[PDB]
RNA sequence: GAACGUGAGCUGGGUUUAGACCGUCGUGAGACAGGUUAGUUUUACCCUACUGAUGAUGUGUUGUUGCCAUGGUAAUCCUGC
RNA sequence: UCCCUACCUACUAUCCAGCGAAACCACAGCCAAGGGAACGGGCUUGGCGGAAUCAGCGGGGAAAGAAGACCCUGUUGAGCU
RNA sequence: CUUGGUGGUAGUAGCAAAUAUUCAAACGAGAACUUUGAAGGCCGAAGUGGAGAAGGGUUCCAUGUGAACAGCAGUUGAACA
């Protein structure tokens, strides 16, 4: 749907550049509904 | 309302149209010639054949620059084009317009359209700039339609 | 004000139609004058372009330098084969002009032929003269046909004949024959029309109609090039370099108060695909096609009477753009107008050709079958595998 | 029509096709196509070539 | 010869702008059918015109092979025996 | 550079879908001679004439351009001597 | 002449500066241009990168919208709420 805001705080997290940061396309709408920094540390121990 | 032309028979017919439509006026006049005696059947279709430039429009009227195609000689003419946007609209008001019959109570494939006629609108305008410091005009130019349907079998 | 340095003039005004013609086969616009003297015979005939070859030859002029000498000498392959007749029509002489006065078919027409009268055949349900051909199989038709012939007796002077092509022979992928009206130049009308009602549905070859060292005057349409500039039509200079709207271009037309321009000036447009007639064709050889005899098939076409080795005229990998040359042949010196697979009609000469050059005698000692594909350099196949030898793949 | 063999090469050159080349010296020399031109021009010894007749010669090849 | 043909066809060496050098004249500002060198060359998509290209009326419809009234027009000169 | 022109490549122009201006415009727009403000698109007398249209083309429309800067007149001025 | 309005010219001229896009899937009425992934390319540390000044002044961020604008469209945006 719209995901280039995930995609820019995953890369402020890691401290790179959102070129490398690789998502899973099939879980999209479980991405989607992120919206929060901690929440996505949650999905980066997940491992998707 | 007041159409500019009265239906000879109401309870054969029905009205329908259409305002402010952006479109180019110049291309849905002579689409809009090439149809006015045929059937409703027959245009559905031939408009989708427009759309994928299997039957040209040809152009009389406002012909200036326009190229020749091979199409057009079954109307007996040489220029022709398949204006794909004009389509798309008039489609939409054929539907409507068929709907609308369903209330009044009518057999649907006996309708022959009987009358369109097609009227200038407001321009807008928006503007480009040029050389030296100029700012002419960049004006639309949006058309409003109208049409009649009665039955014919 | 007068030009400085006088110089003539580019191009021609006697053609400057320079126009796609609506034929592509080439008309006979004039046919001889017939003469009594000699029996009766054909004028006319038509051919394909395939090819371009070399020769050999051993030339006699007393007077000239090579005296005595071999040259070579340059030459198209015209295929001929034969034509099949279908019909006459008549031609009253008016003062108006030369009105057609009445046209006779055959009972039996081909499908080659009866495929040019539609332009759609699938479709369509192929049902030509069929109700004509019912006037060969009635009293009352060939008594009307009866009264044709005597009319065409009396009052008609002037005879053609309405002669088809066989191209279901050749390999071309077009299968639609050409029709054609050939002028019969022989004696009076009578002995004329028996002749052609005695040949009504036959075959003609070529060694009828023409003959060795003979002149003739071909006829065509030229090689098509599309669009050209000025320049490449008329061949006009060039402008220098230091010009700003282009140099591929006449600069000054005309004058001012002539205050039209002239249609003798230059302009862009069209070239090629103009009707064209060369005069003065010399036929070096009439060689005979293929033919079976006793089971198997004689082909060699090129064995010479000096050589007599095997080769045929069809080189190493057929004809470029052609095929299998099969049928008889005629070997003309030089050029000629048109392009590949491309018909061409040849024509009897109309002025009596009589110089010591015309009356020339040939006599061929080689013919080149070397390839065009390429540096061609074996004559045949198995010269080749003399050089070479035996390959890996076999 | 003597048909001239090619000086490189060693093919056989027939009538039309073909081009002589006559120095200064004398040594009137015969080829068959720029390829030979060429590499006569450049001065590569024919013996090391594999196409030409001479390289099949030396080492024996055929018979 | 044709707007001393022909610049929205070129070029811009010279004449004929502004900068500068010389000789003579003029007290001077300046001058010279007296020399010298450097110096922005605009627009075509209109109408017609020509070029080439589709096509149009009439013979009931459609092909076919054919006819010519009109326009255009072409060859040139030289050498040797 | 020229005798002497040829060929190739990209971007366009070309055709299409979408979107879409302006300068210019008395009416209009086939020719010869004639007389006429002494070089006419219209007049006279002659030659003639056939729908609607496309890509090019630069002869003409004394084409557009900017109330002529050279010249003259002005009982109009400024800069300088 | 002044202001205001409308024509032909025209659905034409035109939307050509610096190599480039292609396949599938998702939301959605509808997708050449949205997003993800995959593959191929470029800027090639005197940068099409990361940070500041003067200067602009809420354009920053999120959610929703699809009238008008972004010279085609857009489910997008420095547009709107
Ligand atoms: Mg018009
Ligand atoms: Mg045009
Ligand atoms: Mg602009
Ligand atoms: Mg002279
Ligand atoms: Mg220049
Ligand atoms: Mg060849
Ligand atoms: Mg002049
Ligand atoms: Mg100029
Ligand atoms: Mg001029
Ligand atoms: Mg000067
Ligand atoms: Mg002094
Ligand atoms: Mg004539
Ligand atoms: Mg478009
Ligand atoms: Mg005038
Ligand atoms: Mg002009
Ligand atoms: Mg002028
Ligand atoms: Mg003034
Ligand atoms: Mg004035
Ligand atoms: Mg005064
Ligand atoms: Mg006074
Ligand atoms: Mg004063
Ligand atoms: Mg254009
Ligand atoms: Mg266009
Ligand atoms: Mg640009
Ligand atoms: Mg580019
Ligand atoms: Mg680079
Ligand atoms: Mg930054
Ligand atoms: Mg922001
Ligand atoms: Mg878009």
């Amino acid at each position: 749907s719209m995901l280039r805001l995930q995609k820019r705080l995953a890369s402020s997290v890691l401290r790179c550049g959102k070129k490398k940061v690789w998502l899973d396309p099939n879980e999209t709408n479980e991405i989607a509904n992120a919206n929060s920094r901690q929440q996505i540390r949650k999905l980066i121990k997940d491992g998707l | 309302v007041r159409y500019s032309l009265d239906p000879e028979n109401p309870t054969k017919s029905c009205k329908s149209r259409g305002s402010n439509l952006r479109v180019h006026f110049k291309n849905t006049r002579e689409t809009a010639q090439a149809i006015k005696g045929m059937h409703i059947r027959k245009a559905t279709k031939y408009l989708k054949d427009v759309t994928l430039k299997k039957q040209c429009v040809p152009f009389r009227r406002y012909n200036g620059g326009v190229g020749r195609c091979a199409q057009a000689k079954q109307w007996g003419w040489t220029q022709g084009r398949w204006p794909k946007k004009s389509a798309e609209f008039l489609l939409h008001m054929l539907k409507n317009a068929e709907s609308n019959a369903e209330l009044k109570g009518l057999d649907v494939d006996s309708l022959v359209i009987e009358h369109i006629q097609v009227n200038k609108a407001p321009k807008m305008r928006r503007r480009t700039y040029r050389a030296h410091g100029r700012i002419n005009p960049y004006m639309s130019s949006p058309c409003h339609i109208e049409m009649i349907l009665t039955e014919k079998e | 004000s007068h030009r400085k340095f006088s110089a003539p003039r580019h191009g021609s005004l006697g053609f400057l139609p320079r126009k796609r013609s609506s034929r592509h086969r080439g008309k006979v616009k004039s046919f001889p004058k017939d003469d009594p003297s000699k029996p009766v015979h054909l004028t006319a005939f038509l051919g394909y372009k395939a090819g371009m070859t070399h020769i050999v030859r051993e030339v006699d002029r007393p007077g000239s330098k090579v005296n005595k000498k071999e040259v070579v000498e340059a030459v198209t392959i015209v295929e001929t084969p034969p034509m099949v007749v279908v019909g006459i029509v008549g031609y009253v002489e008016t003062p108006r002009g030369l009105r057609t006065f009445k046209t006779v078919f055959a009972e039996h027409i081909s499908d080659e032929c009866k495929r040019r009268f539609y332009k759609n055949w699938h479709k369509s349900k192929k049902k030509a003269f069929t109700k004509y051909c019912k006037k060969w199989q009635d009293d009352a038709g060939k008594r009307q046909l009866d009264k044709d012939f005597s009319s065409m007796k009396k009052y008609c002077q002037v005879i053609r004949v309405l002669a088809h092509t066989q191209m279901r022979l050749l390999p071309l992928r077009q299968k639609k024959a050409h029709l054609m009206e050939i002028q019969v130049n022989g004696g009076t009308v009578a002995e004329k029309l028996d002749w052609a009602r005695e040949r009504l549905e036959q075959q003609v070859p070529v060694s009828q109609v023409f003959g060795q060292d003979e002149m003739i005057d071909v006829i065509g349409v030229t090689k098509g090039k599309g669009y050209k500039g000025v320049t490449s039509r008329w061949h006009t200079k060039k402008l220098p370099r230091k010009t700003h709207r282009g140099l591929r271009k006449v600069a000054c037309i005309g004058a001012w108060h002539p205050a039209r321009v002239a249609f003798s000036v230059a302009r862009a447009g069209q070239k090629g695909y103009h009707h064209r007639t060369e005069i003065n064709k010399k036929i070096y050889k009439i060689g005979q096609g293929y033919l079976i005899k006793d089971g198997k098939l004689i082909k060699n076409n090129a064995s010479t009477d000096y050589d007599l080795s095997d080769k045929s005229i069809n080189p190493l990998g057929g004809f470029v753009h052609y095929g299998e040359v099969t049928n008889d042949f005629v070997m003309l010196k030089g050029c000629v107008v048109g392009t590949k697979k491309r018909v061409l009609t040849l024509r009897k000469s109309l002025l009596v050709q009589t110089k010591r050059r015309a009356l020339e005698k040939i006599d061929l000692k080689f013919i080149d079958t070397t390839s065009k594909f390429g540096h061609g350099r074996f004559q045949t196949v198995e010269e080749k595998k003399a050089f070479m030898g035996p390959l890996k793949k076999d | 029509m003597k048909v001239e063999l090619c000086s490189f090469s060693g093919y056989k050159i027939y009538p039309g096709h073909g081009r002589r080349y006559a120095r200064t010296d004398g040594k009137v020399f015969q080829f068959l196509n720029a390829k030979c031109e060429s590499a006569f021009l450049s001065k590569r010894n024919p013996r090391q070539i594999n196409w030409t007749v001479l390289y099949r010669r030396k080492h024996k090849k055929g018979q």
